[PDB]
């Protein structure tokens, strides 16, 4: 029959780690790299694009960072396909949360679905795991800012600044260096960029290689306020920083 | 080579043949022997049960279905308990519908395709036991002899097991003298235990080791076991 | 790298099903049988090995009726023949619990075409061990066809499968020759004695027990009978006399 | 009989290669050069017909497909993968947004939908991915013109202008040269046929050459006239005899 | 590094041999067929060979009628030939029931591509070995011949030839059109449609043929129909007077 | 039928529940606590059908239970009230709804303030300064219409409660055995056990 | 790989034959049937010390006059258990009787070939055959004190003795030799307790070892530490007797 | 409307002695105002020395008879053989009779 | 539709995907639970390759089931989730139909149930995950400490560790651990906890977590602080020998 074909996704190996969740990660691991960034005042999120074109459109283009609720969004590595099916399920959670209890889903209880989804496909059905780490961010009235990071595996954490893809252990060390607590957000925006230029696999990095989002409390509002930047922005904020 | 054809039932060798179908039929080379024989009136079932320790029970062989018929197993054991209980609602089933004793023809037929199935389906295996079903109906006296193959035979006299070919042969040499043993069951059960023994080699039939059946044109299907069996040896 | 042997459905490089190919082998191991097409009507007959004396005459029958007009024998794989039949009379009860005539040849023979054809697309079943020799008479004609393990099946004036198929043939084919407009039901019926006694040198070890059945339009009323008695001893006696 | 295939057939390799995803964009490589560009006011889609004998109606094989009167499609890679998607596509333009809206999807949003369906071919149990690249040009009132390109593992991106499939590495290169913000509609079409002369080695006219655009309303192509807010389909595809026109001066 | 050969997955290559098996399998019967289209009519025509004496030769037939329009002429297998048909036969008169019209000869042949594209997608299917050519007069589209392949492709045909000698066919039928300009068979009657078939297949093969090597399925406005040994063995007379 | 009565004042919530059990022409109970605290700050009371009343009572209770130790956290009352008429709501439509009224009684701890939410068996939510369920409302709306006042306290609360039950003894046909009374503030839940010889 | 319920070349079903394996490995077990009763006793076998010993439950009642002794994976027993006491509890309601002993042991043993991944029959949800053996023990009016090994195979055998898991064939052996139709109850206490001391790898006390008795008039009981401790201190006077 | 029931008349009797129990029935089966038979037996004997009647519908009557006496002989079957007590047969009964309290058996039963 | 046997039987008689389940949970952080005379203390390790972390936000390794009963776990964190919930939910489903809170056994129980049915159901891998369930009875005074692993096996302890380098802090209970008098105090069972990790973790300032479950629903988590007042104390005592 089938028997002979089955690639078994879901089993243990004699050491105890999860082959399928283990290749997935290396796949992760050759991604864009993304970088989530939590300050006192708001949270930044940055990616960079792989490749690139000349002709490849940036005006309507968005692939690694995607917007879940009006407080929480994310950043992607690994395969977009993969991504936009586990994004469509937290965009619909988040509704049923909000019909239910006429209240905004808090941060850790939608990244637990997510991450108890990924967790499913690693352990019952024999389909692979879904090639996508994510990085979370967002705002509620309980524990304020919030950054979180969910892998195959389906484990989740929290972090005060991560970073998801290629060359992590590198970035990590660069965040680790860098990073205070008392931070605002205008300072965590220069340290993100920072990082991605000395981690970049690329010469440059320009304005076209970039996606770049801050969730911040409006400065006269009060309410927050999500901001996908808009490509020519991001050519402002480089000039800032000082890479022209 | 046959490491390769042997992995399920769903796979034909390049012979042509089903190799867990025959590793299903070694299961009752090595089950211990019985033996089934008839005349005209009646149909005996003799079977020699076999022990695990001296502290253990001998376990049984025999299995009634109907008030007229019945069966003799070798082999795996919950197999036959499966299929006599399927056995048991096909005729259950013609008595509530029909008012009416199963036919031990169509009793053979029901068993070959239930058995048939398991050696054509992929994640089924094939049942593990061999069965010798006897009977009286409408047409007298039967006696059938079952295999995991679905292959069915009407025989007058045969025998299944570990060493049954010494049985085989002695009744297919004395095959004229009980096919007339009409009228009498003692003296069927005599050529019944006299075959059986012709396939011993280690032990000598005892008291608790012996199991002998019959039915006929007034003989509901009886099992005797213990000291019932004493006389005969 | 081989094995396209090991698995039903599989192609070859050559573009053969091995297994249906193996399957017919288990065909060819089997027990003689033919068809003999006659002026109105059809006969079966069929070879029957005694193994040992105990086995009970006239009591192992190896010949089936479909419906009440259809006569079934086949070679190889005793209960994959059996299935086949309880196939073969569902399929034939369902056409006459809709159309209310009985089931045409033509139209029986493609029903059991279709479900042997099936049994050949999929690796999670086994390819069926016999080849089908069948027919019988409808509202026209009568019909001879002959069915093998791949779901190929064909009209035939004659029809021989199993140990002896080559001896049959060759004898089959001498009767085509020599009755042009046709053979007599009873004639039929003697020469098929005749057949399965030549074919039974292949076997010739052990002893055999013949099995015959006709189905003829002024000789049967279009219904399947088995031939008994008087008229089978009459035939047994034609092969024995023309046997020297 | 039943499927027993209800594990994965597409699985992570020790380096983190999507195997038969990989193999599916070798099969998109060895399919036939199909190209879009993206001009101010409309899009071109065009390719190749590639024709299996001269005995064959290239008429009767469209390679270029309406998927909404807004909305087409092209391939590289596997033609009859193509044609299943584009009747599938169809169907979730309606069953996902146009009997719940009752107007006709966006262009990204279809092609959102589109990725979906190559996606689950990438996961589910007992298939094989997609053997195709789709190119898909569109408009909508809201976002304009686009032209998006959709991959085996179900991924896509926005672009200019691009090509795939052959010689689309010589082509990208031929369309980055020409290409800018400025471009008429009528200039992208003369670029799609230049572009598509160095993949053809045979034969270059009508009959070989397969296009259509995304631009205008057509109120001749509708059917109908009454409903004023209702001006025509914006998907055209050209005919032999308009091809040859463009060739003519080239 | 093997088991992309057996079932219908990927090979590094970028191909699925299974279904490059499975037109291998097309072949399998060793018999040529061909596909023509007159001025209101199309013809085919397939070679008939029945080697055995004990078969009955009308009971051995490739040519299926599939409905009142249309006909479908096999090349592979007669098990998988016969599955075909009878899904085209069923999904034919359900297309007539649903829609209120009688099937289209290019719509049924996309619906059958598309079912063949499916074995090709899915692992437990298995691809059928048949190549098959559908023929009608369509109430819109005139005469007309397309044919499917196990890879699920399709497509129209001015004419058609199928088989392990389809090449002999093929090159002779093209230097007719291109001689003749027109992308059809100028003649009014199917009867001399029928003879110009035989005619390029004796011309092409190198081989004379008799009433029992042939089998023709003729459709006309309305009606399709297959001719016996005797049509046949009238129409083999009219070109022996000719040449 | 039952009573089931509930007022909003300043800093606290205050239920008043009838004790009567009746089944036909029988009085079977005349102690009964027709309450369910849901969460240390949330008190939810129940009128309807026999079975229906407690089962669906118990019910939210589990979920909410089941909420607060997953989350080690507690819903606010506007959550709370928006679950339970989610539920109705579902009800309603089904083979066999709940026939249940219910009041839901909290104090929101982040906003600092009192909460009471009418919820009848269609899934009719309403926030409310006060509130009632069956015939007892014909009665009480009216009088709490002239004497209430938002900025009342607990012991306010208390007294004008007395007034309603008084009158409700006066007029209403049937004997429902006084009230059970409890106040939900920011310190809990706690039972006035001197109401009915006050 | 290879089917779960695959026929060797011998004639046996490899998950079967592998399963008994287990068993072998498991802590050993010991039936001894008498005409005053049946006892049952068990190794508890801790891990480590810090292990509290009277929480190892080897011994379970199925009903009151039916009590069970494991051994093997013994996780695997909860639902041969409850599939037990289900049915005994079950054939009271129906019947207003008790169970006998022989029909209950056959239910157990109808669900252990229950295993497979599509047997054709009867839909069987089970991955795996059980990796525990049963020494299942009771009394019925009609066949009296009885004691069944029930195998994961679906066989179960009757005996008038019988030792399961790591040290059973030592024991098997011992049992041959001692067992006798007259047997009294204290002398069958008194022998499990000897052949659990002599396989053991550690010294027989109190507390790594577990006794139970099923009589027809107190019914199943298990045994206290304090009895068993006196029995363990009268079997060491007797064996030092003679 | 179609009325799934109806009443065969008749009447039964039991009587309990010391060594001794007897069960009765009137063997005249009716429907309306006509007979249908003037001898139709109506009590049974089950095996395991157990007689049992259901007097009313008799369809349903013989439909539980059926029933139950097919209970006795799996009884038989599933547990080596053994006499089915009548306290065993009563309780037995009662579950076979509401296993069908909402579509139940017009029948007065008896053993 | 997936139903493939993936935990079976090998030809010596071990199920080698439940084997490999329990290496999964020798590589989790290390997990240990003594109880004293009225109290239950648990003790947790946090790793040190990755911290940069919001300690707020991340998920701790103690876990409350119900008011009076938590589980600590060994292994992989993603699995851990799906046990608890479960047993969140049968906690729940017990009080509402026996009006009664889980004992601290059945809890167990339940969750070893659910770990067994994953070693011979088809489609499914064992849990990789090993459990420590700690707690009071209703009503009860008296300390439980239960411990299941991914075979299903569940058994009482007076003290018992799970995770990375178990053997080294088993082998410091076993000798520092007396039956006959237990830790009296809170106090004193405390610093046996951290006594026992301070020989696997190496200076965890941080990096021990301790939870402490006292009778009748009164359970509280220790602060950095407080933690670290015991590792300075515990580190003096050395150096006065």
């Amino acid at each position: 029959g089938s028997r002979r074909y089955d690639s078994r996704t879901t089993i243990f190996s004699p050491e105890g780690r999860l082959y399928q969740v283990e290749y997935a990660l290396e796949s992760i691991s050759h991604a864009g790299t993304a970088i989530g960034i939590m300050a006192s005042d708001g949270i930044v999120l940055a990616a960079e694009r792989k490749v690139t074109s000349t002709l490849l459109e940036q005006d309507t283009s968005t692939e690694k960072l995607y917007k879940l609720n009006d407080k929480i969004a994310v950043a992607v590595a690994g395969l977009t396909a993969d991504a936009e099916i586990l994004i469509n399920t937290a965009r619909i959670h988040a509704q049923n949360y909000l019909k239910t209890y006429n209240e905004d889903i808090p941060v850790e209880i939608l990244v637990r679905r997510l991450s108890d989804i990924k967790q499913g496909y690693t352990q019952h059905g024999g389909l692979r795991p879904f090639g996508v780490s994510f990085i979370y961010a967002g705002y509620d009235d309980r524990y304020g800012y919030q950054l979180y990071t969910s892998n195959p595996s389906g484990n989740y954490t929290g972090w005060k600044a991560i970073s998801v893809g290629a060359n992590t252990s590198a970035a990590q060390t660069l965040l680790q260096m860098d990073y205070k607590d008392d931070m605002k957000v205008d300072d965590a925006i220069e340290l993100a960029l920072k990082t991605l230029s000395k981690t970049t696999d690329s010469s440059a990095l320009t304005y076209d290689r970039l996606e770049f989002a801050t969730i911040r409390k409006g400065a006269n509002d009060g309410e927050v306020y999500q901001k996908i930047f808009k490509p020519q922005e991001i050519k402002d904020i480089l000039v800032k920083t000082g890479i022209t | 080579f046959r490491n390769n054809y042997d992995g399920d039932t769903v796979t034909f060798s390049p012979t042509g043949r089903l190799f867990q179908v025959e590793y299903a039929l070694e299961a009752i080379k090595q089950g211990s022997v019985t033996v089934g024989l008839r005349s005209n009136t009646h149909a005996v079932l003799v079977a020699l049960k076999r022990n695990a320790d001296e502290l253990s029970s001998y376990q049984k062989k025999i299995i009634k279905c109907d008030e007229h018929m019945g069966l003799s197993l070798a082999g795996l054991a919950p197999d036959a308990r499966v299929l006599s209980n399927y056995l048991r609602q096909q005729c259950n089933y013609s008595s509530l519908v029909f008012n009416r004793k199963l036919a031990v023809e169509r009793a053979g037929h029901l068993l070959c395709d239930k058995a048939q199935k398991n050696t054509q389906s992929y994640g089924g295996r094939p049942y593990g036991v061999g069965l010798l079903i006897i009977g009286y109906d409408k047409s007298g006296a039967h006696l059938l002899e079952f295999q995991p193959s679905g292959n069915v035979t009407e025989l007058y006299g045969t025998a299944i097991g570990a060493r049954s070919q010494g049985a085989k042969t002695y009744l297919e040499r004395t095959l004229d003298t009980f096919i007339k043993i009409d009228g009498n069951p003692d003296e069927l059960i005599k050529a019944g235990v006299e075959a059986i023994s012709q396939s011993l080699r280690d032990e000598s039939l005892t008291v608790d080791n012996l199991s002998i059946a019959i039915v006929g044109k007034d003989t509901p299907f009886t099992i005797y076991d213990g000291e019932a069996v004493a006389k005969y040896i | 790298g081989t094995g396209y042997d090991l698995s039903n459905s599989v192609f070859s490089p050559d573009g053969r099903n091995f297994q249906v190919e193996y399957a017919v082998k288990a065909v060819e191991n089997g027990t003689t049988s033919i068809g003999i097409k006659c002026n109105d009507g059809v006969v079966f007959a069929v070879e029957k090995l005694i193994t040992s004396k105990l086995l009970v005459p006239q009591k192992n029958v190896k010949i089936q009726v479909v419906d009440r007009h259809i006569g079934c024998v086949y070679s190889g794989l005793i209960p994959d023949g059996r299935h086949l039949v309880n196939r073969g009379r569902e399929e034939a009860a369902s056409f006459k619990k809709l159309y209310k005539t009985p089931i045409p040849i033509p139209a029986f023979a493609d029903r059991l075409g279709q479900y042997v054809q099936a049994h050949t697309l999929y690796n999670s079943v086994r390819p069926f061990g016999v080849s089908t020799i069948f027919g019988g008479v409808d509202k026209n004609g009568a019909h001879l066809y002959m069915l093998e393990p791949s779901g190929s099946y064909w009209g035939y004036k004659g029809a021989a499968t199993g140990k002896g198929r080559q001896s049959a043939k060759a004898e089959l084919e001498k009767l085509v020759d020599h009755h042009p407009e046709g053979l007599s039901a009873r004639e039929a019926v003697k020469q098929a004695a005749k057949i399965i006694y030549l074919a039974h040198e292949d076997n010739k070890e052990k002893d055999f027990e013949l099995e015959i059945s006709w189905c003829s339009l002024s000789e049967t009323n279009g219904l399947h009978k088995f031939v008994k008695g008087d008229l089978l001893q009459e035939a047994i006696d034609f092969a024995q006399k023309e046997i020297n | 009989m039943t499927d027993r295939y209800s594990f994965s057939l597409t699985t992570f390799s020790p380096s983190g290669k999507l195997g038969q995803i990989d193999y599916a964009l070798t099969a998109v490589k060895q399919g036939v050069t199909s190209l879009g560009i993206k001009a101010t006011n409309g899009v071109v889609i065009a390719t190749e017909k590639k024709s299996s004998s001269p005995l064959a109606m290239s008429e009767t094989l469209s390679k270029v497909s309406l998927l909404t009167p807004d909305i087409g499609a092209v391939y590289s890679g596997m033609g009859p993968d193509y044609r299943v998607l584009v009747d599938k596509s169809r169907k979730v333009a309606h069953t996902s947004y146009k009997r719940i809206y009752g107007e006709y999807p966006p262009t990204k949003l279809l092609v959102s939908e589109v990725a979906k369906i190559m996606q689950e071919a990438t996961q589910s149990g007992g298939v094989r991915p997609f053997g195709v690249s789709l190119l898909i040009a569109g408009h909508d009132e809201f976002n304009g013109f686009s032209l998006y390109q959709v991959d085996p593992s179900g991924s896509y991106f926005p672009w200019k202008a691009t090509a795939i499939g052959k010689g689309s590495v010589a082509a990208k290169t031929f369309l980055e040269k020409r290409w800018n913000d400025e471009l008429e509609l009528e200039d992208a079409i003369h670029i799609a046929l230049l572009t598509l002369k160095e993949s053809v080695e045979g034969e270059f006219n009508g009959d070989t050459i397969e296009l259509a655009i995304i631009g205008d309303e057509n109120p001749d192509l509708l059917g109908y006239t009454g409903i004023p807010t209702d001006k025509g389909p914006r998907f055209r595809k050209l005919t032999s005899q308009e091809i040859n026109d463009r060739l003519e001066a080239l | 590094a093997g088991y992309d050969r057996h079932i219908t997955i990927f090979s590094p290559e970028g191909r699925l041999y299974q279904v490059e098996y499975a037109f291998k399998a097309t072949n399998q019967t060793n018999i040529n067929s061909l596909a023509v289209r007159g001025k209101d009519c199309t013809v085919v025509i397939s070679q008939k060979k029945v080697p055995d004496k004990l078969l009955d030769p009308t009971t051995v037939s490739y040519i299926f009628c599939i409905s009142r329009t249309i006909g479908m002429v096999v090349n592979g297998p007669i098990p998988d030939a016969r599955n075909a048909a009878l899904r085209a036969k069923a999904e034919a008169a359900e297309f007539r029931y649903k829609y209120g019209y009688d099937m289209p000869c290019d719509v049924l042949a996309k619906r059958m591509a598309n079912l063949s594209q499916i074995y090709t997608q899915r692992a437990y299917m298995r691809p059928l070995g048949v190549i098959l050519t559908f023929v009608s007069v369509d109430e819109e589209l005139g005469p007309s011949i397309y044919k499917t392949d196990p890879a699920g492709y399709y497509v129209g045909y001015k004419a058609t030839a199928t088989g392990p000698k389809q090449q002999e066919i093929t090159t002779n039928l093209e230097n007719h059109f291109k001689k003749s300009k027109i992308d059809h068979i100028n003649e009014e009657s199917w009867e001399k449609v029928v003879e110009f078939a035989i005619t390029h297949m004796i011309d092409a093969l190198g081989t004379e043929f008799s009433k029992n090597d042939l089998e023709v399925g003729v459709a006309t406005k309305d009606k399709f129909f297959t001719l016996s040994a005797e049509n046949i063995e009238e129409r083999l007379v009219a070109i022996a007077e000719q040449d | 039928m039952d009573i089931i009565l509930g007022i909003r004042v300043q800093d606290s919530v205050i239920l008043a529940s009838s004790k009567a059990v009746t089944r036909g022409i029988s009085v079977l109970k005349d102690s009964d606590d027709k309450t369910r605290q849901l969460s240390p700050h949330t008190l939810m009371s129940f009128a309807g059908e026999a079975g229906d009343t407690v089962q669906f009572a118990e019910y939210i209770q589990a979920n909410i239970q089941l909420y607060s130790i997953r989350e080690d956290y507690e819903l606010s009352p506007q959550a709370v009230s928006s679950f339970v008429r989610q539920e109705l709501a579902k009800s309603i439509r089904s083979r066999r709804p709940y026939q249940v009224n219910v009041l839901i009684g909290g104090y929101d701890k982040k906003k600092n303030k009192p909460e009471l939410y009418q919820i009848d068996y269609l899934g009719t939510k309403v926030e409310l300064p006060y509130g009632a369920h069956g015939y007892s409302g014909f009665y009480t709306f009216s009088l709490l219409d002239h004497h209430y006042r938002p900025d009342m306290t607990t012991e306010e609360g208390l007294d004008l409660l007395k007034l309603c039950v008084q009158e409700l003894e006066k007029r209403m046909p049937m004997d429902f055995k006084g009230v059970i009374v409890k106040i939900v503030d920011k310190d809990g839940i706690r039972q006035v056990d001197d109401f009915q010889a006050q | 790989d290879r089917g779960v319920s695959t026929f060797s070349p011998e004639g046996r079903l490899f998950q079967v034959e592998y399963s008994l394996e287990a068993i072998k490995l498991g802590s050993t077990a010991i039936g001894i049937a008498t005409k005053e009763g049946v006892v049952l006793g068990v190794e508890k076998r801790a891990t480590s010390p810090l292990l509290e010993s009277d929480s190892i439950e080897k011994i379970v009642e199925i009903d009151r006059h039916i009590g069970c002794a494991m051994s093997g994976l013994t996780a695997d027993a909860r639902s041969m258990i409850e599939h037990a006491r289900t049915a005994a509890v079950t054939h009271n309601l129906y019947y207003d009787e008790d169970i006998n002993v022989e029909s209950l042991t056959q239910s157990v043993c109808d669900l252990a070939l229950r295993f497979g991944e599509g047997a054709s029959g009867e839909e069987r949800l089970m991955s795996r055959p059980f990796g525990v053996a049963l020494l299942i023990a009771g009394h019925d009016a009609d066949d009296g004190y009885q004691l069944f090994h029930a195998e994961p195979s679906g066989t179960f055998y009757r005996y008038n003795a019988k030792a399961i898991g790591s040290g059973s064939e030592g024991a098997q052996a011992e049992l041959l030799n001692e067992w006798h139709s007259s047997l009294t109850l204290k002398e069958a206490e008194l022998l499990v307790l000897k052949i659990l001391k002599q396989v053991m790898e550690e010294k027989l006390d109190e507390n790594n070892a577990q006794l139970s008795c099923i009589t027809k008039q107190d019914g199943f009981k298990i045994y206290d530490n304090e009895k068993t401790a006196e029995l363990i201190k009268e079997l060491k006077e007797k064996e030092a007797a003679e | 409307q179609f009325n799934p029931y109806g009443d065969n008349g008749g009447t039964i009797l039991g009587i309990a002695g010391e060594d001794f129990a007897v069960l009765a029935g009137d063997t005249r089966n009716i429907t309306d105002y006509s007979i249908n038979s003037r001898y139709e037996p109506k009590v049974f004997d089950c095996g395991d020395n157990i007689v049992m009647s259901a007097n009313g519908f008799a369809a349903d009557g013989d439909a539980l008879v059926k029933r139950f006496k097919n209970s006795v002989k799996w009884y038989h079957f599933d547990h080596n053989d053994k006499k089915l007590s009548i306290n065993s047969a009563a309780r037995n009964i009662q579950h076979l009779l509401y296993g069908k309290r909402f579509f139940p058996y017009y029948v007065h039963t008896i053993i | 539709g997936y139903d493939r046997a993936l935990s079976i039987f090998s030809p010596d008689g071990h199920i080698f995907q439940v084997e490999y389940a329990l290496e999964a949970v020798k590589r989790g952080t290390c997990a240990v639970g003594v109880k004293g005379k009225n109290c239950v203390v648990l003790g947790c390790e946090r790793r040190s390759t990755l911290k940069l972390q919001d300690t707020r936000i991340t998920p701790s390794k103690v876990s409350k089931i119900d008011s009076h009963v938590v589980l600590s776990f060994s292994g992989l964190n993603a699995d851990s989730r799906i046990l608890i919930e479960k047993a969140r939910v049968e906690a729940q489903s017990h009080r509402l139909t026996l009006e009664d809170p889980v004992t601290v056994e059945y809890l167990t129980r339940y969750v070893a149930g659910v770990q067994q049915r994953y070693t011979q159901s088809g489609g499914v891998r064992p849990f990789g995950v090993s459990t420590l369930i700690a707690g009071f009875d209703p009503r009860d005074d008296e300390p439980k400490l239960y411990q299941t692993e991914p075979s299903g096996i569940y058994s009482s302890w007076s003290a018992q560790t799970i995770g990375r380098n178990s053997k080294t802090v088993r082998e410091f209970l076993e000798k520092n651990y007396d039956r006959k008098e237990p830790p009296a105090t809170v106090e004193e069972c405390v610093k046996l906890t951290v006594r026992s990790l301070l020989e696997v973790v190496q200076t965890g300032a941080k990096n021990i977590e301790i939870t402490v479950v006292k009778p009748d629903s009164d359970i509280v988590a220790l602060s950095s602080e407080e933690i670290n007042q015991y590792v300075t104390q515990i580190e003096q005592e050395k150096q006065e020998q």
